[PDB]
């Protein structure tokens, strides 16, 4: 299974800094990365970066190197294999050119060559 | 695509199960009633393996270890009482007076000077001997004639005085191919999925201390003060609170007693209470009024998390029952104290020196399970004074809240120590597909 | 290196745990379980001893009637019926743990144990028919 | 197919029974034989448990010192001395049952068990002398 | 021939004793050790029975996690670290006895038992990677 | 047939004063007497 | 009909029916059990 409910689709104006939430269920939140993907209207879809709900190790594209704060809090065990978690997304020197739909997607596998690959996506959120 | 069955021997998978758990103990050598000499020596390196990423389900209220310890302890007492002196000749008419009157009115009947006829080593010749008996061990006849408290219900045996009642740490261990799982969650409820998990060959040292209301010499929480019950919303399920700070309690029987051996037969010897050297004083326990008020407030704070930040909870004394359950009853230096506890649970709390406990002493204590068996604790010589920590409680709700103590079930004591453990069984066989084929 | 210890990779992937099988293999019979006194702790220990050797040989017996005597990883000729689990390899050996894998394969575990049993009775009958020349 | 059950082919020919060996192999240690109470039924069951594992390993020990560890049908290098039984193959494997066969071969059963024992001590000494290069 | 008996070559050279291993192999589980009465001799015998099967399987377990299941003489891939014993072959197998050899190699006996254990976990992982084609 | 196997060339250390068999026989014999006396007649009425 | 030596009169005959012949039994007296304390915890149950 797996679900990743995202935050609201509210809008602000340039210069600000917004927070996007992603709430997970039905899967062990710590066993897969959490990716942030952006589908702007005036650019091809961009991979922003992934983060580890277990190791805390984050990795973003150099286009977002010093402009994004990715944070996740610890999970809440529901069963032996089910937990609930959350992931957060931020932008610093923000303008109105960063407009589009934002998604959160968890990793594919736990090991191998396609560990972090965005496999399970959220419903997306509309921006400014 | 081309996938065949591939067999694996030694896969990290386990299932819950019940099994016989053997005991371990550290080297200390007389012999205690818990027979910890008959256990395997504990490793000086108690190996604890952390189970990364693992999350297990625990349920201390369906745990089988507590049901096995509650039966092992009882089997340890029956085994240790078997070869000792049967005291059936003591069930005879007693002529009793008060010992050394003129002190504090109705506290001179608290212990009696009793003389009686008794069998000797010769079956035809009797002896008139006298002994001291506590008031809680005798009843009247209706003149100054008394009898032992147990003679109409149970048979009596006196514990062999070479056996020590001092609890010794016991380690429970799972056999080869089984496992013990520890829940390293510092704020664990006792049930539910536990995130941090480790496996151990044996549990930690557990002293088999059987106390009432106040849990003594126990293990402490690391954060806050946890509260554990299966249905907290049910008032008939006992509340097992556990402190993180130990509130110290000092107890003493100040009377300097004398043990006088009496030959009730060939090789049979009854140990009577001779007389009292020095003052006839009152047995009692102290506990710092400061630490008790502080630690009693910590329980209130965590009790609010189940009844509301606005509600008011009150502490009241016991509401009746048998003597063992109405008082802080326990064992201290070989004598069985029964401490009135009203000075500890007489407090109401708003929405936002030391105290002393008068204890009486019993010698003829009855078994808590069946009826028809009771033990005579031989009188201890000298002055008794024991020092221990109160590390938990056993509370009761009534349905402004009110909480009172109690808990005559021995397994509630073992629950307070076996809550973080769980017995599983290893199943090292595992089959899974891969593109490997024999020949 | 790593050496997670006994059951250390219980939360790891099936492929990672499949490299530390000797860790759990050696702890199936030793432990700490010299006279036999029949006390409350003695009858206890005696049971803990006999139970361990019983469950150990039941596994080694099944390992024998499949041609896997003394193996941690043996391969068979019984092919994987997809109705057992249609999951792919890369989503099993790099994804699932042995605990949850046993949870979903538990239904067909008795079916698989029969297919391997006769495949070994027929393989040793073929090996005899081949060395008859 | 057939599946005569445990000991089902006890009256069948030796060749037919030689195809249902796993049936009797798996029923040598399981059965129905959790605390150890020392009652009249408890001491009874405890004996039934220890006796079963003893006789099981005695067979597996002999199966080991012959090089047949984990085999239902292993072949040896000990040739058949005709003084054991001069019967022909087609009048044994398509004629006799395993019960009557054990009745007439019972005399030399201790002789055969020695020939296989040293043939395995010498075969593993030759295998070491061959891998020394 | 010779047949020195059980432990007969205890004072012989290691190479000579290495030819009479079945003699000590068969006497590890039989002996003389039918109801289970719990008398002073009965509890005694019951312990002597369970202890024998325990120590027998502990050896066979180590023999298994080294790939030597059912072998009297198996060879490994763990090379001889000279710090264990710098003695030459001709001054060991034609000179020393197994008793004094165990006396001087006793220190490193736990080190060697680990090298063989992972060499078998890696050999069976390589055998699976080779039959994957 | 009490089988006795001779150990040629062997030389062992013995110590009958630390031997464990004597400590076990001394306890077995005592356990044999206690076991055999258990079901017999208690003579406490004779202490008269 | 089963016996080891039927021709021997000292070996019991164990016959076994194929039809069950029913037997009803009763003690019609309505009895009373009266507990009597013969010691501490010891109770003899007399016929009242
Ligand atoms: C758990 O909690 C429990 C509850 O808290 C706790 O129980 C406590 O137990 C202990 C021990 O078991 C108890 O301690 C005892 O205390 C007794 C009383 O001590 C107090 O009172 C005396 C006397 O007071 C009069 O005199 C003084 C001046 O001296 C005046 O100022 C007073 O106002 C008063 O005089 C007026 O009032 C009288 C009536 O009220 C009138 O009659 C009189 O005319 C006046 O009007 C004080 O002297 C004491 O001071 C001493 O203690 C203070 C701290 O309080 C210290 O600064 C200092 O050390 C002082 O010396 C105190 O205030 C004691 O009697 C008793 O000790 C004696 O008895 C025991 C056994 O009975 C003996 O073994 C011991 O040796 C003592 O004997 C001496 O004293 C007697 C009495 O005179 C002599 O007859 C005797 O010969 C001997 O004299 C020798 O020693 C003298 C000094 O010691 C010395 O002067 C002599 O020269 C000679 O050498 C004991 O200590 C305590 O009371 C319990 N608690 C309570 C609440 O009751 C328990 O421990 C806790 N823990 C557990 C269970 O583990
Ligand atoms: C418990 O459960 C968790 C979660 O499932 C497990 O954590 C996961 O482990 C797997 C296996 O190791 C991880 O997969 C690997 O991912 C790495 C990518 O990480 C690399 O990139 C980082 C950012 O670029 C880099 O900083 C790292 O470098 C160091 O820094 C971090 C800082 O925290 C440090 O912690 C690291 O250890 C590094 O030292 C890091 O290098 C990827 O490189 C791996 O691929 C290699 O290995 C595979 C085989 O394993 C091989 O096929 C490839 O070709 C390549 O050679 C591999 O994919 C995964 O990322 C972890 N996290 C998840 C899934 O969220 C944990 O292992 C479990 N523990 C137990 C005991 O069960
Ligand atoms: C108990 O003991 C009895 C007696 O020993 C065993 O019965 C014997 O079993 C063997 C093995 O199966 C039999 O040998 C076979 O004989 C057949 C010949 O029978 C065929 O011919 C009949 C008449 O022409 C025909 O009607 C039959 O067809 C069906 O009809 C009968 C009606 O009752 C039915 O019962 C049958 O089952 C058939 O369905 C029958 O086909 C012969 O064909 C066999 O040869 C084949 O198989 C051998 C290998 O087995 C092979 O080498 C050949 O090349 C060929 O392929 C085979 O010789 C024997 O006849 C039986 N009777 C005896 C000996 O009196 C019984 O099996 C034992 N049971 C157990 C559980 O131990
Ligand atoms: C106990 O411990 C003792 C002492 O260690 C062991 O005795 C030694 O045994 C070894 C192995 O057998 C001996 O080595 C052999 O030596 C012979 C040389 O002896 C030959 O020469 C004699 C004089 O020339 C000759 O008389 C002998 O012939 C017979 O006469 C004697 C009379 O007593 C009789 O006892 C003999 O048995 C003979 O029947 C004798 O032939 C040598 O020939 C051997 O070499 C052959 O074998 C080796 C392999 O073993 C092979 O590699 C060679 O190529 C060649 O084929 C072999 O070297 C040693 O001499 C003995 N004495 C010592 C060391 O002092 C005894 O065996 C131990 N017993 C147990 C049970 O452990
Ligand atoms: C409990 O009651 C018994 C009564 O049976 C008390 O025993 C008796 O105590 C008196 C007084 O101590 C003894 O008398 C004394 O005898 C000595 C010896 O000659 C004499 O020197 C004294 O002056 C005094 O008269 C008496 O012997 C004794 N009887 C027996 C049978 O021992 C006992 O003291 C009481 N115990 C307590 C703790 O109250
Ligand atoms: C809780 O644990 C403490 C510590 O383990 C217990 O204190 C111990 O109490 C016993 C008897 O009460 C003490 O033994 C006594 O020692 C004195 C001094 O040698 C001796 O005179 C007595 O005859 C007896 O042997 C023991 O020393 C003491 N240990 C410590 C460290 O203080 C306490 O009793 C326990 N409480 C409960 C309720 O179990
Ligand atoms: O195991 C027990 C048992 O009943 N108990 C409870 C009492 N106990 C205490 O420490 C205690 C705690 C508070 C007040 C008084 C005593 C030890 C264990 C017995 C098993 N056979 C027994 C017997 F044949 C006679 C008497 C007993 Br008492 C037992
Ligand atoms: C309790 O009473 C006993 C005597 O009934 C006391 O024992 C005496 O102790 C002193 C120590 O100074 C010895 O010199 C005596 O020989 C002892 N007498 C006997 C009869 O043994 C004991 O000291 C008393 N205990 C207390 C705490 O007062
Ligand atoms: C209980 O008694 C113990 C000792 O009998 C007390 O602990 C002592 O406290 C004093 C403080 O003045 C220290 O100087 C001592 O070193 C302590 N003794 C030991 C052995 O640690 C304790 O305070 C008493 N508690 C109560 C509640 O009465
Ligand atoms: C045997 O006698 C007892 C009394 O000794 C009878 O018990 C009574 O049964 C009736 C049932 O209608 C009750 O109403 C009474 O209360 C019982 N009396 C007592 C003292 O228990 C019993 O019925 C008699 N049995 C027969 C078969 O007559
Ligand atoms: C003991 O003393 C109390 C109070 O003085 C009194 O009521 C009681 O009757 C006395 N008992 C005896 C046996 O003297
Ligand atoms: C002992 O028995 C006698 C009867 O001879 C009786 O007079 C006396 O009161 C009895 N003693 C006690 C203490 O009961
Ligand atoms: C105990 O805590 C767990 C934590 O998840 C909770 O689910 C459960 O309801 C709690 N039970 C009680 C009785 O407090
Ligand atoms: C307990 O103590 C209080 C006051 O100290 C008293 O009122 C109460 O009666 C006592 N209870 C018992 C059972 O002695
Ligand atoms: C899988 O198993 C089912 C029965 O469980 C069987 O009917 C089917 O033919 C099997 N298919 C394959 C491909 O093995
Ligand atoms: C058969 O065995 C006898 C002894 O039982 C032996 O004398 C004979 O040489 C052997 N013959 C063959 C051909 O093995
Ligand atoms: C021998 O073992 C030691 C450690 O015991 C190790 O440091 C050394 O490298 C080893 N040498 C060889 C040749 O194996
Ligand atoms: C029992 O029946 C068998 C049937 O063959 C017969 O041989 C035997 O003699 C009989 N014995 C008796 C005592 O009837």
């Amino acid at each position: 299974q797996g679900q990743l409910v995202q935050s609201g689709a509210t809008t602000t104006k340039p210069g600000s800094s917004v927070k996007i939430s992603c709430k997970t269920s039905g899967y062990r939140f710590n066993f897969y990365h959490i990716n942030w993907i952006r589908q702007t209207a005036g650019r091809g879809p961009e991979w922003m970066g992934w983060i580890s709900p277990y190791s805390g190790d984050k990795n973003l594209a150099p286009a977002f190197q010093d402009r994004v704060n990715m944070t996740t809090d610890t999970e809440v065990p529901v069963t032996s294999f089910t937990s609930t978690g959350a992931a957060y997304m931020e932008i610093r020197n923000l303008t109105s050119d960063d407009t589009g739909t934002y998604f959160c997607a968890k990793g594919l596998l736990r090991d191998g060559s396609s560990t972090w690959l965005p496999y399970l996506w959220g419903q997306g959120t509309l921006l400014t | 695509e081309n996938l065949w069955v591939t067999v694996y021997y030694g896969v990290p998978v386990w299932k819950d199960a019940e099994t016989t758990l053997f005991c371990a103990s550290d080297a200390k050598a007389k012999h205690n009633v818990w027979a910890t000499h008959a256990c395997v020596p504990t490793d000086p390196n108690p190996q604890e393996i952390h189970l990364e990423n693992v999350t297990e389900e625990f349920n201390m209220w369906k745990n089988n270890m507590v049901e096995q310890m509650h039966t092992d302890i009882i089997s340890l007492w029956d085994q240790s009482l078997k070869p000792c002196v049967k005291l059936t000749p003591l069930c005879v008419t007693l002529q009793c007076t008060n010992v050394t009157n003129a002190i504090t009115d109705d506290m001179r009947g608290e212990l009696k000077n009793c003389s009686f006829n008794m069998t000797t080593e010769l079956r035809d010749k009797k002896q008139k001997v006298y002994s001291l008996f506590y008031r809680l061990d005798v009843v009247q006849i209706n003149n100054k004639e008394y009898r032992l408290i147990n003679c109409n219900t149970s048979a009596i045996t006196q514990a062999c005085p070479k056996v020590s009642f001092e609890p010794i740490p016991i380690h429970y261990c799972a056999p080869a191919g089984f496992a013990i799982l520890k829940c390293k969650d510092k704020k664990f409820n006792g049930t539910g999925p536990c995130p941090s998990v480790s496996t151990v060959q044996c549990t930690h040292g557990i002293k088999p201390v059987v106390s009432t209301q106040l849990l003594l010499n126990g293990s402490l929480a690391e954060e806050e003060v946890m509260i554990r019950s299966e249905n907290i919303t049910n008032n008939a399920k006992n509340i097992l609170v556990q402190f993180n700070t130990p509130v110290q309690i000092n107890c003493t029987r100040p009377n300097n007693n004398t043990r006088k051996s009496i030959r009730i037969g060939p090789g049979q010897a009854f140990y009577a209470t001779g007389d009292i050297i020095g003052d006839i004083r009152q047995a009692h326990c102290n506990v710092s009024k400061a630490t008790w008020n502080e630690t009693l407030g910590k329980v209130v704070k965590q009790l609010r998390k189940h009844f509301g930040n606005n509600t008011i909870i009150r502490f009241a004394n016991s509401s009746g029952g048998d003597l063992e359950v109405t008082t802080h009853s326990f064992n201290c230096g070989g004598e069985f104290f029964y401490c009135n506890t009203s000075g500890l649970f007489n407090s109401t709390w708003i929405s936002n020196d030391s105290i002393t406990l008068p204890c009486r002493i019993k010698q003829i204590i009855n078994m808590w399970q069946r009826i028809g068996q009771a033990m005579y604790a031989p009188p201890i010589q000298g002055v008794i004074r024991c020092v221990s920590n109160i590390t938990g409680l056993i509370l009761t709700r009534d349905g402004t809240e009110t909480f009172r103590p109690g808990g005559g079930d021995m397994r509630d004591n073992w629950r307070s120590e076996l809550y973080k453990y769980k017995v599983v069984k290893i199943e090292p066989l595992g089959v899974a597909p891969t593109r490997c084929k024999r020949r | 290196a790593v050496f997670l210890g006994f059951l250390g990779a219980a939360g790891s992937t099936m492929g990672a745990a499949s490299m530390t099988l000797t860790v759990q293999a050696r702890n199936l019979l030793s432990g700490i379980v010299h006279l036999l006194k029949l006390t409350v702790w003695g009858i206890k220990q005696l049971q803990a001893r006999v139970l361990a050797v019983e469950r150990y040989l039941r596994d080694q017996q099944l390992l024998g009637i499949w041609g896997c005597s003394g193996k941690l990883i043996c391969c068979t000729n019984v092919p994987w019926n997809s109705s057992w689990s249609n999951r792919n390899l890369s989503e099993i050996w790099d994804n699932m743990t042995w605990l949850q894998w046993d949870k979903e394969i538990s239904n067909y575990t008795q079916i698989i144990y029969g297919l391997l049993e006769e495949s070994q009775n027929q393989q040793e009958k073929n090996e005899q028919d081949l060395l008859a020349l």
